[PDB]
């Protein structure tokens, strides 16, 4: 709302070029005031004309050379923001602090947006607020300054004129006034539309496997073709809501603009006002009432840039999880959970239950339990996706809460179930674990998962690229290559949750030979609904309606019919299909 | 090609009436600079009368001015909205339309990027050059005759204004050449590391920690910039001459030294000069508006070539015979496929196996050995190099894709959800399907006892993809969605992967329950869903190399054997 504001927030939006910007928009000022100077000389160069008093029409003629020198130069030197690197560099240095803050932001609450949504606030509001400050700056300085001293000037060569003259100026604010709340809205609705239809899009793009099935025509695509139409109805409906408004301004300031004309006209007639300063006024007037007429529209664009200014601070105010008693490094890896109970937001579901268990160190732990147990959970909690409300969660003698996420992070090697590969080599995808590891490290970890032998079935090598969600690879051969991924980076805890969803036989026991081996010097957790591999745990933890049911080793636990006996029952039942 | 001539065909009559609305206001203000230059003649001759007629055509002609110059804007908007809606339309029917290798090669980031930013740069060029395009090709032709009909003298100094202007525009043309593709790319590039990196945010945190934020992002972003600076840089004099040669000083300037150069050759002509002064603005001032718009035309140029050659790309070889299957029968013949990656031997060399309506088929092997790949081909994910797909004797070639897809309800390996409701994914394609059947199908699979748990039952809302459910609870959502579909042939892609063995066993037992005769295609590694089936046919190497029952392949002793002496031990 208040300029100020909008001030603070576009200088720190740009960011360490606001010196530049601001330097380049007193140019622009600077070169719009003399641009009027050089108008205002123009009523002793009419003056000079009509009576032929060539001396001072060469001496006012020379002055006004220097001014439109001085405006062209000065033009030239501030829109090179815009042209040496300045613009682009404030647009990248905007891009990486907007893409920090994604890194810092808590994970819960940012899978609760979408993709698209974040593409369209990282990559089109950072255009909106940056790419057009220094051209609506210089216009907006062209439309008004630039009058303004001419009529300031004009005050001097007649009071009258430049009386009536300056009087169109106070017209303009209660029209601007009136129109910046439509402006103001029409430009959030946009911005919320083209949000919500990048969102839309990216969901559209990602889903045209599933799309394409159902069939039909466009069902799916039905609702992208109604939200483009809408979009079209609602932009059609803002630009038919401000044409009246629109034609008044420009009707009331064109017209005001024509009684100015008028009024020195009747003057002169009348004998007090100069034919000469008549015919200069009357150029400044006619060069200068249409970029006047629409300045209320000229000011949409800093509408536009505002309402980037206020999306981008939004998404910037999201503050990260607290990191209160910050701490050193736990000398044991032994996870403790103690009286933990979390709520998922807009879940009732209350998972993860008074949930208290221990991962001893240098030991291998399972998790076993029906579908939506709370296994996840518990594996998301120790990566400090969300605080828990109740109890705590300690890596060693340390809260997670008294470490900084960079620090869990480096204590934390996880195999997650949504297996997800980067846009780029096999060998990066591997490597980002750990890059500065050697190339036999990398190779030892590829064996350690199993994967060489496809490697070597890949005409491009460890060069092979692999597509958005690394398609370009079978569900196995991905789940093997996330599985190096996790073992290349030496974390003291290692978290695989379904490490084996999608490999045949063969491939899960010789995965599983390097999973037992890293049980001797590494805490490890398990998630696995093949219980067969997870057989050898030391300790396996039953889990049921996000509480911990049953606990035991695998001796232990089929000892005593519970439900790990009963999951055990299951997986041995022959299944039936009759045919 | 005239890219910028060719977009706004669709939209082609009120184009052209906006540039023909334009011109007349153009026309128009010239009259009123007319008419009051011959005001202003008329006070010069007689300093004692009101030229009341000509003061009077010059407000009429300010009236009209304004009024068509808005008129047409309004036009120009109402056809770019009208052009972003047919594009955005278009752009969406030809990635439906699009072979889904292609597509997915291509990327959501793209289809993200060219679908949603390349139309909307489309709305600065078409609502709001094309009324500058024509006021700046009236303003200058019709201003010039005036201006020697008026003075040649001040008309010949300010057409060589212009005309210099002109040729140092012309002169320094950048072209936008040999550098369109790295632009692009590293557009695309951007939009999909951003994608990329809210997507993947947990595996971005716990792996990469040598950089804040994203690597990847990281790289993409200075590609951009260096991309940006560069583009800036070759636009940079253009456009900031274009800025101060058709500023209304240079002009003025020019005309004045004229007219003291006249005054001391004893020809100047004081009413010519101050007309000519008050109607110079149509020459060189008309082409400055739109020269403030010209770089965001080239970059509307750009994005409109890219669209252009998004909607050049070639689709999925439609017939149009539109033959139907009548067998819900499954023949592959001597078929062999490579993908457009050129990976090394083949996903399928020489598969070749029949399965008759009603067979319980269960499609195992090793990872990588093509299950997914065959039940994509049989979904027309691409068409084979050799052999024929075939669905009740007819070729998938020789289908509609909407005879083709009536036939096939599939659940992918990877469970996708598009956000929304539960019920709604469930019933997608079919928002009119009552609420009871997608219960019903709920209750086939066993996803209905967790959606009562979950509090909005039903109307529970999920995550991008399904993040806000658990990865069993989003397989049985997909398993359901293809169920109540009720097509004649199911296939299944580790559709009881996630799950536990409870739920694998009333998932196996409700569904061997409910597709009775229906053709079911099984891809499992769980070897406990294949020891009962119809059929049990083996991948290796990308080869079918076994075929039959399970007591079959185990007495046969080959691939299988080992296979299922492995799992048994394990279990
Ligand atoms: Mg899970
Ligand atoms: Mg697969």
């Amino acid at each position: 709302l208040a300029w100020r504001v909008i001030w603070r927030q576009l200088i720190s939006s740009v960011g360490s070029q606001a010196r530049m910007l601001r330097r380049s928009m007193l140019a622009l000022l600077l070169a719009a005031f003399m641009q009027g100077i050089a108008f205002a000389c123009l009523y002793p160069i009419i003056d000079a004309l009509l009576r032929g008093d060539a001396p001072q029409l060469l001496n006012w003629a020379m002055a006004f050379s220097v001014a439109a020198i001085v405006t062209l130069v000065l033009r030239w030197y501030g829109l090179g923001f815009e042209y040496r690197g300045h613009l682009a560099q404030a647009t990248h240095e905007l891009r990486l602090r907007l893409g920090e803050q994604l890194r810092r932001v808590p994970l819960e609450k940012l899978q609760r947006g979408r993709a698209g949504e974040m593409n369209a606030l990282l990559l089109g509001s950072v255009d909106e607020n940056l790419n057009y400050v220094i051209a609506i700056a210089n216009i907006l300085l062209l439309t008004i300054v630039t009058p303004l001293t001419a009529s300031l000037a004009t005050l001097w060569i007649d009071w009258r004129l430049g009386l009536v003259m300056l009087l169109i100026f106070p017209l303009l604010v209660p029209f601007y006034y009136w129109r910046r709340p439509a402006m103001r809205r029409q430009m959030q609705t946009l911005g919320e539309a083209h949000q919500r239809l990048s969102g839309d899009i990216v969901e559209f793009a990602q889903g045209m496997m599933v799309l394409r099935t159902c069939g039909s025509d466009a069902d799916k695509s039905r609702a992208l073709l109604a939200h483009f139409n809408a979009l079209e109805n609602l932009q059609t409906r803002t630009h038919r809501q401000g044409a009246g408004a629109t034609m008044l301004i420009a009707s009331v300031v064109e017209l005001g603009l024509q009684v100015v004309v008028l009024s020195g006209i009747v003057w002169v007639v009348t004998g007090t006002l100069n034919l000469a300063f008549l015919i200069a006024a009357v150029a400044m007037i006619m060069r200068f009432a249409e970029p006047m007429a629409m300045f209320i529209s000229y000011t949409s664009v800093v509408e536009l840039i505002a309402s980037a200014l206020q999306r981008i601070e939004q998404f910037m105010a999201i503050a990260p999880l607290p990191v209160a008693e910050q701490s050193e490094m736990p000398e044991r890896y032994d996870i403790r959970f103690d009286n933990v109970s979390y709520r998922y937001e807009e879940g009732d579901g209350y998972a993860l239950n008074h949930v208290s268990l221990t991962f001893p160190a240098a030991s291998m732990s399972a998790l076993v339990g029906a579908s939506g147990a709370g296994k996840t959970t518990v594996t998301k909690l120790l990566m400090r996706y969300a605080d828990p409300q109740q109890g705590q969660i300690s890596i060693g003698g340390v809260d997670i809460r008294r470490l900084t996420p960079e620090q869990l992070n480096s204590l934390i090697s996880v195999v997650f179930q949504d297996v997800w590969l980067f846009d780029d080599t096999l060998l990066a995808n591997i490597r980002i674990a750990r890059p500065q590891a050697t190339r036999q490290e990398v190779e030892e970890a590829a064996r350690a998962a199993q994967c060489l032998e496809f490697i070597s079935r890949l005409p491009q090598g460890w060069l092979t690229p692999m597509g958005e969600m690394g398609g370009q690879l079978s569900g196995g051969e991905r789940q093997r290559i996330s599985i190096a991924r996790a073992l290349l980076k030496n974390a003291p805890v290692v978290i695989l949750d379904e490490p084996t969803a999608a490999l045949d036989i063969e491939s899960e026991l010789a995965v599983q030979k390097a999973i037992d081996n890293l049980v001797h010097n590494r805490t490890v957790i398990i998630i696995a609904h093949r219980l067969s591999t997870i057989a050898g745990a030391g300790n396996i933890l039953v889990m049921e309606e996000g509480q911990v049911v049953e606990q035991g080793t695998h001796a232990q636990l089929l000892s005593h019919h519970g439900r790990y006996q009963a999951l055990w029952q299951a997986q041995m039942a022959a299944r039936v299909w009759r045919d | 090609r005239f890219p910028l001539w060719q977009v706004i065909t669709p939209v082609r009559r009120k184009v052209i009436l906006a540039m023909a609305l334009a011109g007349l206001a153009a026309l128009t203000s010239l009259g009123a600079l007319l008419f009051l230059a011959w005001s202003l003649r008329d006070i010069r001759a007689t300093p004692d009368a009101i030229p009341a007629w000509p003061l009077g055509g010059v407000i009429g002609c300010v009236v009209l001015t304004f009024v068509l110059r808005l008129q047409a804007f309004n036009t120009s908007h109402y056809a770019a909205f009208h052009l972003e809606n047919i594009l955005r339309s278009r752009l969406a029917r030809k990635a439906l339309q699009l072979p889904p290798g292609v597509l997915q090669q291509m990327g959501s980031g793209s289809v993200a990027k060219v679908m949603l930013d390349d139309v909307k740069s489309l709305h600065i060029f078409v609502a709001d050059s094309t009324p500058l395009y024509a006021r700046a090709i009236i303003m200058p032709l019709a201003t010039i005759v005036i201006l020697f009909w008026l003075d040649w003298r001040l008309a010949i100094a300010t057409l060589g204004v212009l005309a210099f202007g002109s040729v140092v525009l012309v002169l320094a043309r950048q072209r936008s050449e040999n550098m369109a593709q790295r632009y692009h790319k590293a557009r695309e590039q951007v939009s999909a590391a951003v994608i990329e990196f809210v997507q993947a945010m947990p595996v971005v945190r716990t792996f990469d920690s040598g950089s804040t934020s994203f690597l990847r992002y990281q790289r993409a972003l200075e590609e951009w910039v260096d991309v940006l600076k560069t583009w800036y840089r070759k636009a940079g004099f253009s456009a900031r001459f274009s800025f101060s040669i058709l500023n209304p000083l240079p002009t003025l300037f020019v005309l004045i030294w004229s007219g003291y150069g006249l005054l001391h050759y004893g020809s100047f002509d004081f009413i010519a000069w101050v007309a000519v002064l008050l109607l110079g603005s149509g020459m060189a001032e008309a082409v400055m508006p739109m020269m403030m718009l010209n770089n965001l035309v080239a970059q509307t140029r750009l994005s409109i070539q890219r669209i252009y050659q998004v909607l050049a790309m070639p689709e999925l070889s439609l017939p149009q015979s539109d033959q139907q299957p009548q067998e819900a029968s499954i023949t592959f013949e001597q078929v062999s496929f490579h993908y457009p990656q050129a990976r090394t031997g083949a996903a399928l060399q020489e598969v070749s196996f029949h399965v008759p309506a009603g067979q319980i088929v269960a499609l195992v092997g090793p990872s990588g050995a093509g299950k997914s790949t065959v039940a994509r081909l049989l979904l027309r994910y691409a068409d084979p190099d050799k052999g024929h797909i075939r669905i009740g004797g007819v070729d998938l070639r020789d289908m509609q894709t909407d005879t083709l897809m009536k036939q096939l309800s599939f659940v992918f390996q990877d469970n996708f959800l598009f956000a929304d409701t539960i019920a709604n994914n469930i019933r997608l394609g079919a928002p009119d399907t009552p609420l009871e059947a997608v219960i019903a199908a709920a209750r086939v699979a066993q996803a209905h006892d967790f959606i009562s748990a979950l509090p909005e039952g039903y109307n529970t809302r999920v995550g991008e993809r399904g993040v806000f459910l658990s990865g069993g609870q989003r397989q049985r959502i997909t398993i359901a969605r293809a169920l109540l579909q009720d097509r004649p042939i199911l296939v299944l892609d580790e559709a009881t992967a996630f799950a536990d063995p409870e739920n694998e066993a009333a998932l196996i037992k409700a569904l061997a329950a409910a597709m009775r005769g229906r053709t079911v295609i099984m891809v499992a590694h769980r070897l406990s869903m294949v020891t009962q089936a119809d059929v049990i046919l083996l991948f290796s190497d990308g080869q079918l190399r076994e075929m039959g029952n399970h007591t079959q392949l185990l007495a046969q002793g080959g691939l299988y054997q080992r296979l299922w002496q492995h799992y048994q031990q394990a279990q």
